[PDB]
């Protein structure tokens, strides 16, 4: 009796995939100094 | 620096990706506690004392 | 040939200044280009985070 | 080279979702109360109320 939903389970490997390859683009970062 | 006078601190290479691994992983590691039926709970209490207790 | 000295150096100067300058830029967006190239993130001073490949936001 | 990860990790994703549609487990098929309480009490389980579930 252990029981989860599937929309759990697919929704969360869609939202994990996207946030992995966005931060994977990266390869270099520029910051601005304060006003 | 010498070259491109941006008044600002870039990194590039192996520098940023390192870096920003370890600033995903920290976040993981707060967390890593509170999960599956044997997990536990944790406080959070800001500078006015305002107690909160969650996993 | 024989004369027409130059005295001022400051002209010689100032183009070489701007030929460093201008090609620096060039190196720094040289990655960016291609089906292989990779991105940048811009912080702002405000502290609003852009991740771009265009190259005229960059 | 990154881009070679990213389509591995893309293809990876999409048959990963194909292949959960065979592990599906029919609501219908299950007792209308039962799947219904049993899921309530699994997702009520790792917090201050997990062993009052039933109440």
């Amino acid at each position: 009796g252990v029981f989860e939903p599937t929309i759990v389970k697919v929704k969360s490997l869609k939202f994990a995939t996207e946030a992995a390859i966005t931060i994977l683009r990266i390869d270099d970062l520029i910051k601005l100094h304060p006003e | 620096e010498g070259p491109l006078s941006v008044f600002g601190d870039r990194s590039t290479g192996e520098t940023i990706r390192s870096q920003n691994v370890m600033a995903a992983a920290s976040i993981a590691n707060i967390v890593k506690s509170s999960l599956g039926p044997v997990g536990l709970d944790k406080m959070l209490v800001d500078d006015i004392g305002d107690v909160t207790i969650t996993n | 040939g024989k004369g027409a000295y130059q005295d001022r150096d400051k002209p010689a100067q100032i183009r070489f200044s701007n030929i460093s300058a201008a090609k620096a830029v060039a190196d720094a967006i040289r990655t960016s280009l291609g089906p292989k190239g990779m991105d940048k993130m811009i912080q702002d001073g405000k502290g609003d985070v852009t991740i771009t490949n265009d190259g005229a936001t960059i | 080279h990154p881009t070679s990860v990213i389509s591995g990790y893309r293809l990876a994703c999409k048959e990963a979702v194909r292949y959960i549609n065979e592990n599906l487990i029919v609501n219908t098929d299950e007792l209308g109360r039962d799947c219904l309480i049993n899921a309530a009490k699994t997702s009520m389980s790792s917090k201050i109320i997990g062993i009052n579930g039933d109440f």
